[PDB]
């Protein structure tokens, strides 16, 4: 946590230029209480201008880019294509059932 | 725990296919039958 | 419908159609099923089969509804078709009661947590504390299985989950699971304060409140004396009820 | 008639099923409904049975003394001359008067 | 629980140990061996299977 | 039921089974130092069956 509002970060390396990395995030308004245009994540933590679900862990804790939250049944991987195959031909066999129904009688 | 599994076709698909099996069994068996008929009454 | 996943169902449904116009068609193109109708009959010339759409249909349907039905197959191929129906739906049925069997009694042997044992047992629902508030501490000062256990498993986390707040971890167990161990009397407290949170497990460690004094201190034993009374009259107990169990009883829903 | 209907639902509930069948369309409708609703239940009995008869929670009637100190088929106890008998002597307090006396 | 009520160690007034065992008695609660040598001796079989 | 239970029931395979476990003995040629080895074992399971 920085104390002040400029950050100041150095990196010596001496033949070891393959130090595999630093990689590491900064965060504004960490300073803020909560008002509307900002958001809570931790004790006053009150960052936000925009980074209400940044994808990006932009918190300390996963508060702010973290779990912000019947077509199903026609996304089948191959039951949605045989089933509508057995439905057409259910469709032809009453389109056949029907002639029977209305076309024969008794002897 | 952690059986709460609602059954699916991986786990019953067998009765479909004999579902299949006796349907052509029966085309087969009822127009052996019905040209059986035919020829005996000729 | 919940044992049985919410694609069986529509087959279910367009097997029972797709046998049932298989079954007509066999009914009414059948060299059998054509019947003398009169109950006392001498070879009259008015015969017919007794199947229907309607008829098949809802037999199909009463099959599959172990209710048995009203035509009575006569022939090689309607019986054949016939019993493999039956066999469909015997089946279908049989798994349905043993699927439903599972998940009710799957359901009521599970046992939810009410030891902290029974916790550290447990591996989804975490653990934790708010960071080195005295309690955490006494898990690294542990020599308790359990607690050594517990406090492996924190050291295992070491801050994946050890809240800095006492109410942002309030909030951390509303929203999720968690564990999040600390004193008792703030618990009975928020508990009585709120709903949906629950004193678990009894007192892991055992702490007192006593009164400070310098050792020169001749009020040390007169005060102890006087709240022994206090103790001995219930009094203490008495204001208990008033600072907790009278704000206390405002919430058993 | 009301009667046959009124027995038919009655004996088909349970799974026998009546001879007065539906002989018409709108009446199978009723039919089947029916006949759907009362295989769930037996079903769905027979499951929960089952989950009963292996389980068997136990459970107590009791879990606090205020609880047993309202009912009255359980008697209390405590050791003559028992310390209890002195604290509880002098209940003071909401409830415990009512066990005391 | 209804009452709360502890157990002590025989002394009259004002005896040497007094102090000096308050702190011993802190001291071995903090560290516990109270909780494990009272579940020792208050361990007995345990309860057997009842499944 | 019984077939549920038959099917959920299990097996022993280890040695802390027989350390839960009451209803079977244990078994060993004492002083063959196998029980002084339990004895002398100062893990939790072997000290609790070995008692």
């Amino acid at each position: 946590m920085l104390k002040t509002g400029v950050g100041v970060i150095r990196m010596w390396a001496d033949e070891g230029s393959r130090l595999s990395r630093f990689r590491m995030l900064f965060t504004s308004f960490v300073e803020p209480p909560c008002t509307s245009s900002t958001f809570f994540c931790h004790s006053n933590m009150c960052i936000n201008n925009s980074l209400v679900c940044n994808g990006v862990q932009n918190c300390a804790y996963p508060w702010d880019e973290n779990h912000c939250k019947l077509f199903e049944q026609i996304t089948k991987t191959h039951g949605t294509i045989i089933g509508v195959t057995s439905g057409i031909v259910l469709v032809l066999l009453i389109i056949s059932i029907l002639v029977q129904v209305k076309q024969p009688r008794k002897k | 725990s952690k059986e709460a599994s609602a059954l699916g076709v991986q786990n019953i698909g067998g009765i479909f296919i004999v579902l299949a099996a006796g349907l052509v069994l029966s085309v087969f068996v009822a127009v052996g039958e019905f040209l059986y008929k035919s020829k005996k009454n000729a | 419908l919940n044992p049985l996943s919410p694609d069986i169902w529509m087959y279910v449904l367009l097997a029972c159609l797709g046998v049932s116009c298989v079954l007509f068609v066999i009914a009414r193109f059948s060299p059998y099923e054509w019947y003398n109708p009169h109950p006392c009959n001498p070879d009259s010339d008015v015969v017919e089969n007794n199947f229907t759409l309607l008829n098949s249909f809802w037999f199909g349907v009463g099959a599959l509804m172990q209710q048995g039905s009203e035509l009575m197959p006569k022939a090689l191929s309607t019986r054949i078709v016939g019993g493999i129906w039956w066999f469909f739906t015997l089946i279908i049925i049989s798994s349905y009661t043993a699927n439903l069997a599972a998940f009710l009694t799957v359901e009521r042997m599970e046992s939810p947590i009410d030891s902290a044992d029974d916790l550290a047992k447990q591996t989804k629902i975490e653990y934790g504390a708010v960071e080195d508030g005295a309690t955490m501490t006494f898990f690294k000062k542990s020599k308790i299985s359990t607690y050594d256990k517990m406090w492996a498993f924190m050291s295992s986390r070491r801050q994946s989950v050890l809240v800095k707040s006492n109410e942002e971890g309030i909030q951390r167990v509303l929203t999720s699971d968690y564990a999040f161990l600390m004193e008792s009397t703030t618990i009975e407290f928020v508990t009585q304060r709120n709903c949906n949170l629950t004193q678990i497990g009894g007192l892991i460690d055992s702490k007192g409140y006593g009164v400070g004094t310098p050792m020169g201190s001749p009020y040390r034993d007169k005060i102890t004396i006087a709240i022994l009374q206090l103790q001995e009259e219930g009094k203490l107990h008495m204001m208990k009820e008033k600072w907790w169990r009278g704000n206390g009883c405002p919430e058993e829903e």
